[PDB]
C-alpha cells in the first residue's frame, strides 16, 4: 500500500543456457501510472522489449508487463530496472535462472 | 458455478510517459484480454489469438464508442483536480457484467480519480455512490438528470451482456483450450540454507495452487508465494519458495494443482 512498484522477473519458459526464451518483468501496486521498467543484461539495455498496455488491479493500483525475445548464457547477469517517482533511486531485481 | 465475466479497463493520464498514450482501455473475457484501445493508435481492435475472426463492423463501433471514452476522461482530468484542491492525475474506470449459469447477470460500474475511488453505479436499483463529499456533486447532478442511470443500466444490462455472449461464442477455442504448467524446481544454497524454488511456466486458466510438502505435511508457514503474474502470450507464471536445510533437500514435493492436469502434480528437487 506505499504505492511504490512491487516486481518480479521470469521467463516465459523454463531455462536452459543457449535456448531461445522470453524474459519477463512484472511491476504492479503502484501509482502513478508513469513507470519505466528495462530489462537488462550484465548492465546493458536488453534490445527488442515490449511493454503491455497501461492497466490496473481492483484496487486501482497500476501494472505493466515488459518482455523481450532472449537467449539465456550463464555467466551473463539478467535484472530488471524501474524507475518510479516513489523511488528515490532506481530499483533493481535479479533474474534467478533456475539452472 | 459457472459464469463468465466481461470488463474493461480504462485508464487517463495526464502523465503517461514519454511516447505513452494519454488514454487506454484494456478489455477482459475471463482472464483474457480480447482487446485494446489507446490514443495514440485511436482504433479498438481484437487480440486475435482470442478473436480470431472478427467483423470490422463491430470493431468500428468499438472504436468510434472508446473515443468517446477518451473525450470524457479528457474533461474529467481537467476538470476534478480543482474540485479537490489538488502534479499529474489519473482517470480511471472499471465496468463490465457477469453471466452466470443460473440464468442471472451482474452489472460493475466504478470509478477513481488518482488512484481512489470516486464514484459507483448500482445497475440492480439504479443509484450512484459517492466516495467523498467532492464526488457527491458528481453522484447528485447525475442523478438529478435521470439519464446517466436510464443510460448505464442499458450499457450494462443489455449491451455490455449482449458483446460477452459474443466474444464466449467467437472466442470459444481460446477460453476453453487449457495449457499445462511446465513446472521447475531449482536449489540454491547459501550460508547454509538451502532455498527450494517451484515455477509454473506457461499455464491457463489463471486459476492455479503451488504448495510446498514435507513428509506428507505442507509447510505453509514457510512458504513465500510469488503470485500469479502473466506472459505476454496470454499464458500466466507463478512460484512458491522455500528455506531448508541441505541434508533435507531430498524430502520436500512442490505439489501443483491446475485445470490441465488430471490429478495434482508432485515435482522434487533432483539434483545430479
Amino acid at each position: 500500500a506505499d504505492l511504490t512498484p512491487k516486481v518480479q522477473v521470469y521467463s516465459r519458459f523454463p531455462a536452459s543456457a543457449g535456448t531461445k526464451n522470453v524474459l519477463n518483468c512484472f511491476a504492479a501496486g503502484f501509482h502513478p501510472p508513469k513507470i519505466s521498467i528495462t530489462l537488462m543484461k550484465d548492465g546493458v539495455p536488453m534490445e527488442g522489449a515490449q511493454y503491455s498496455d497501461m492497466s490496473f488491479n481492483d484496487d486501482w493500483t497500476f501494472q505493466r508487463l515488459v518482455h523481450a525475445d532472449f537467449t539465456p548464457s550463464s555467466g551473463s547477469t539478467y535484472a530488471c530496472k524501474v524507475e518510479h517517482e516513489t523511488l528515490k533511486e532506481p530499483q533493481v531485481y535479479k533474474w534467478d535462472p533456475e539452472f | 458455478f459457472g459464469s463468465h465475466s466481461l470488463r474493461y479497463f480504462l485508464t487517463g493520464m495526464t502523465d503517461p510517459g514519454p511516447g505513452m498514450p494519454r488514454f487506454v482501455i484494456v478489455g477482459y473475457v475471463d482472464d483474457k484480454i480480447f482487446g485494446t484501445y489507446n490514443s495514440k493508435s485511436r482504433t479498438a481492435q481484437p487480440i486475435v489469438e482470442m478473436l480470431p475472426q472478427e467483423d470490422q463492423e463491430h470493431w468500428d463501433t468499438q472504436t468510434q464508442k472508446a473515443q468517446g471514452g477518451e473525450r470524457d476522461f479528457d474533461w474529467n482530468l481537467n476538470r476534478l483536480p480543482e474540485r479537490y484542491n489538488k502534479g499529474s492525475h489519473t482517470m480511471q474506470m472499471m465496468f463490465g457484467c457477469d453471466i452466470l449459469e443460473d440464468g442471472s447477470i451482474r452489472g460493475y460500474d466504478q470509478y477513481a480519480f488518482d488512484g481512489r475511488d470516486f464514484l459507483a453505479f448500482d445497475m440492480d436499483t439504479m443509484t450512484f455512490t459517492a466516495a467523498d463529499p467532492v464526488a457527491e456533486i458528481t453522484k447528485r447532478r447525475w442523478e438529478t438528470e435521470g439519464t446517466y442511470a436510464e443510460r448505464w443500466k442499458h450499457e450494462l444490462g443489455t449491451v455490455c451482456v449482449q458483446n460477452l455472449r459474443r466474444y464466449l461464442e467467437h472466442g470459444k477455442a481460446a477460453l476453453k483450450r487449457r495449457v499445462q504448467p511446465e513446472v521447475r524446481v531449482w536449489g540454491k544454497e547459501a550460508d547454509g540454507i538451502l532455498t527450494l524454488s517451484c515455477h509454473a511456466h506457461g499455464f491457463y486458466p489463471r486459476p492455479i495452487t503451488i504448495s510446498w510438502m514435507k513428509d506428507g505435511m505442507v509447510r505453509d508457514q514457510e512458504t513465500r508465494w510469488g503470485g500469479i503474474v502473466p506472459n505476454s502470450d496470454g499464458t500466466y507464471h507463478a512460484s512458491a519458495a522455500i528455506d531448508v536445510l541441505p541434508e533435507d533437500g531430498d524430502k520436500y514435493w512442490c505439489r501443483v494443482e491446475h485445470a490441465s492436469l488430471p490429478q495434482p502434480g508432485l515435482f522434487s528437487w533432483e539434483p545430479q
